[PDB]
């Protein structure tokens, strides 16, 4: 009876433990992704330094050939588009440090709640 | 007729109105010179486009999902662009530049950016060679926001707003000339009344002697057109001296940068048969209308 | 048909007395008719009526060789060659001398150069004050400025050679010769007239004296005197 | 005495002739507008001198580890790099500018430097001057983009071309403002001539009644002053009219493009009392000199 | 008390007459002095000389107040207020009315306006131009413009009032109608100078006669015709 009321929930307990364990090995992906991303956004102010002088409007302060100044603006306006989308690409990784990372702590708290619940109910046998 | 008599009283009219004629003959030069400078700068504006009008290209920039995934072209979305863009009236040949290829093109164009400059710098380039530069309106209004193409923003029509700042002042010179034009017709139309007080002692005899109406106002009529001809004659010299004094260094520095088609004496003197007839027309028509109403 | 005027009417700004009425007066060559009308009333209207300068609102006006009541584009100087009037003032050109001033009316019609210089030694001696032909109009005295003013109207021999108030600021003890040279023009054969409040003087000749008081003719004597 | 019985005849004086009296206002407005255009481009040069650098200038950067740290130059490496720059004789006005005193002057000269300026805003710069523009080519060769001393910038030798454009157009604006001023001063010089010609009936009456010699020319002076105010009242508006006509192609887009420093209506409006005072002064003096030698 | 000039010449070009080579005239209080002769004697130049718009190259000029031969320009119009004269075209503003044209001088010299507008009908009701003087003088006849011409010289208190070119293009009957108005203003005490050019006037008045012959006295007897 009360001894027999054990094995119906060891499967669920092992499932909860493995769902904690693989998510502990899945939470590292977001911090590895930001560890790949943050180096390209930290000293980009030094990347536009050394007299960058190109901003996508004129491209006329230096000139050697008319053909060679076409891509000084035709690529730089796409660069303006990419630095407009760069903030969105940065926030799409920054939201992962705000959203869907407390689920592991919530699962740990739920596992502790299930552990104390299993300790509470088991007084019928013990 | 007696055309030989007409040359002796014009000097009398000049000497009797020495402190009067000089301001209007000086300002009609500036009035026609504003229009001449505006025509010169619009000719320079649409002649400076010829340094790239012979070499007008275009492009297609495709969405990063099929550029960051593959370096070369091995996807059906890229293979669709081989045929769906080539079915156009203004295509010569398509070229598929990779993200690496166009990235190295941008690097050897200008060593700019370090962290972001790489594979994720910008998507791959599908360069489309344009047939005619005059049909760019159908080019940039024929293709719109479509799946596979993030933008149909051009790359070779884009010098036009860079000289729109020159166009604006070019049309502003025309606007200034047309604003001063109303005063110009006023200052040539009041000449028949501000000079009639000087010649009061001689005008009264033609009203009863039998002189023809076609010959009475002709000494009054000839003064305005000779004034306008010498005004455009001193105005073209004013354009010469402002070109040779205050328009040489910047012109040479931009011609060494070959962004302009350059002007000289012959280019400015090319327009001058039109402006001389325009000036003598706006002199003669106004001087002919003001004599009947004033006198 | 020679010169006849009648029924002239030109009222300006609703004038009560415009001094133009239905006077069916007839003028003639030979006897010179002089107007003795009141001052400030109507004496300037005769020249502008006869030279088609002030066209009346009513009444057909006829002249000897043309039409006055109707004009066109090119007929407006056509009468003006064969007629001539001299105003009170001199209006001479100080830029030229007296010899060149009388020739100033010769080139304005379109005369050929063969007869331009062929008439100036023919009419200058007909004038009583022939002068030195090199006199400045400003330097010359006020006695001789009016004879040179009427000399330039004489050079073409016009059919009408009237003059309103020929004296001006001139004393009558010297103006008698200017008055007495007019009958040379009169027996040339043309028509002359003068309108001046010059009573007790013109009655010696006893010529035709008329007067227009308020648009009404009060005297039409052919050889009378001042009323 | 009281101006109420003096204002009632000048409006009638403008009422008698209208085909001549209106022409002067637009001409004086054009003259004042081009002179104010010269003033505003001089003030634009003065403002652009702050954001850009002058013609005796050639700055230099330092090595990345030296510039990214070492705020106090008491150490060996900062003095070594300073002496490396100061090997040549071109050093004249080097300034102790590093990090904390280098953020504020550099965020204003370029807008995108303020983006992500929280981390690694600006390293040490040590901006230095120059005395020989023809002889610093070897200095830029030694101080090139080789590893060590980083890339430099030189605001001359086909770089300061906009300055060479703007001062030349400023001098051209000065010349056309001078010839408009000459035309203006002669037309308001013979303004009183044609006004006395059209009002010659009462001049001998004013000489006859024995009134004071100061009070005779007072209506002509107040007509000159009100004509000057009428000219400047549309001269101060035509600048805004031509701005709203042909400045919307650019407006404030040169601020992000870093061509000009600033543009605003108040900078043009800063010059208005000086130009109106000089306009009424020139009107009054040419009234007085013309009335002195005519009656 | 003695207002005259002597040996005062201008000499524009000399020639026929160097203005006035020798003059010995005398003007008394209420004196009616004729002036006739030939046309070229230089009358209007002498008329301008008394109002001092012509520069006297010789002699000194003074009319009863002070010597105006060498006077500063601010004191030049300080003598001209008691001087009146008339002309041919009358200098009449056609836009102004009859009362406006005479009150224009009063309001332009500059006085107390309440003492100006009240005295306009006080002295305007002497000539025949009083009555219907609010209308424009363009539609009026030729006999009343001289009233407006002499009114602006009548409104002040004159001493050196003068009458040059008095009749012009005006009838003898209207002249006899205007001599009496021109003479009744002389009964106050202010003299006037008669500067006509006709011989039909000298028998009519029989007053002081001065005649000039190209700068020289043609006739001067100051009595009778
Ligand atoms: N079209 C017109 N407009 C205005 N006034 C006119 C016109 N025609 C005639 N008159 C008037 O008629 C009058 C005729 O008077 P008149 O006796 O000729 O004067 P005067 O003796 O000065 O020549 C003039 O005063 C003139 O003002
Ligand atoms: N500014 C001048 N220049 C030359 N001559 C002058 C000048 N002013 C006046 N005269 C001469 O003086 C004379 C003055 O004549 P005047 O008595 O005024 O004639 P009227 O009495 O008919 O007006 C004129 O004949 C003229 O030649």
């Amino acid at each position: 009876s009360a001894q027999l009321d054990l094995n119906e929930k060891l499967a669920a307990q092992r499932a909860a433990d493995q769902k904690l364990a693989d998510n502990r090995t899945a939470l590292d992906a977001a911090r590895a992704r930001l560890a790949t991303f943050q180096t390209a956004v930290n000293k980009v102010a030094a990347a536009t330094y050394m007299g960058g002088r190109t901003h996508g409007m004129d491209a006329i302060l230096t000139a050697e050939s008319p053909q060679l100044l076409i891509d000084r603006l035709s690529v730089q306006r796409v660069m303006a588009h990419q630095m407009s989308t760069q903030m969105a690409r940065f926030k799409a990784a920054g939201e992962q440090a705000v959203k869907a990372e407390q689920a592991a702590a919530k699962s740990a708290a739920d596992a502790r709640s299930a552990a104390e619940q299993a300790a509470a109910v088991r007084a019928n046998l013990q | 007729m007696r055309f030989g008599f007409l040359l002796n009283e014009v000097l009398t009219g000049f000497r009797r109105n020495v402190t009067m004629t000089i301001a209007m003959i000086l300002t009609t030069a500036i009035s026609v010179g504003l229009f001449g400078g505006g025509m010169l700068v619009v000719r320079l504006a649409d002649s400076s486009r010829a340094i790239y009008l012979d070499r007008v290209e275009s492009q297609v920039f495709l969405t990063e999902d099929v550029s960051a995934n593959d370096s070369s072209c091995d996807t059906t979305a890229c293979k669709a662009l081989r045929e769906k863009i080539e079915t156009r009236s203004d295509v010569k040949a398509v070229r598929f530049l990779n993200r690496q290829q166009a990235y190295d093109d941008a690097i050897r164009k200008f060593p700019q950016f370090k962290d972001v400059a790489g594979k994720d710098s910008f998507p791959a380039s599908f360069i489309v060679k344009l047939e005619n530069p005059e049909q760019h309106k159908d080019f940039d209004t024929a293709m719109k926001g479509q799946p596979g193409v993030l933008d149909v923003l051009n790359q070779k029509e884009l010098i036009d707003r860079l000289f729109a700042v020159l166009d604006g002042l070019s049309n502003a010179a025309f606007a200034v000339a047309l604003v001063q034009a109303i005063g110009a017709i006023l200052l040539i139309a009041n000449m028949v009344q501000v000079a009639a007080y000087t010649r009061r002692t001689e005008i009264g005899i033609m009203r009863l002697v039998g002189a023809s109406r076609w010959y009475t106002q002709l000494p009054f009529l000839v003064e305005a057109m000779l004034a306008a001809t010498m005004g455009v004659g001193i105005a073209v010299a004013g354009l010469m001296v402002v070109r040779a004094l205050f328009l040489e260094n910047a012109l040479n520095q931009f011609y060494q940068a070959n962004l302009i088609a350059k002007v000289d004496y012959a280019d400015i003197l090319f327009i001058t048969p039109w402006l001389l007839l325009l000036g003598v027309a706006m002199s003669g028509l106004t001087a002919y209308l003001t004599l009947r109403l004033y006198v | 048909m020679m010169i006849t005027l009648d029924h002239v009417t030109k009222q300006y700004k609703s004038s009560a007395r415009p001094a133009l009425d239905d006077i069916n007066v007839k003028i003639d060559k030979g006897e010179f008719v002089f107007l003795i009308g009141p001052s400030g009333s109507g004496k300037s209207t005769f020249m502008r009526l006869l030279l088609a300068a002030e066209t009346p609102t009513s009444g057909d006006v006829r002249v000897s060789k043309f039409h006055v009541n109707k004009l066109r584009g090119r007929h407006v100087p056509k009468l003006r060659q064969v007629i001539g009037c001299v105003f009170q003032d001199f209006r001479l050109l100080q830029q030229k001398t007296v010899y060149d001033n009388v020739a100033f009316a010769l080139e304005v019609i379109g005369k050929r150069t063969d007869a331009i210089n062929r008439v100036v030694p023919e009419v200058l001696e007909t004038v009583g004050l022939s002068g030195k032909a090199n006199r400045l109009p400003d330097e010359l005295s006020g006695g001789e400025q009016q004879r040179v003013a009427i000399a330039r109207a004489f050079v073409n021999r016009p059919l009408v050679l009237l003059a309103d108030e020929p004296t001006g600021n001139l004393d009558p003890e010297t103006s008698r010769d200017i008055m007495d040279l007019l009958e040379r023009i009169n027996r040339t054969g043309t028509t002359v007239l003068m309108a001046t409040h010059d009573h007790h003087i013109v009655d010696s000749m006893r010529q035709r004296v008329v007067e227009l008081s308020l648009g009404r003719l009060v005297r039409d004597e052919q050889r009378g005197v001042y009323g």
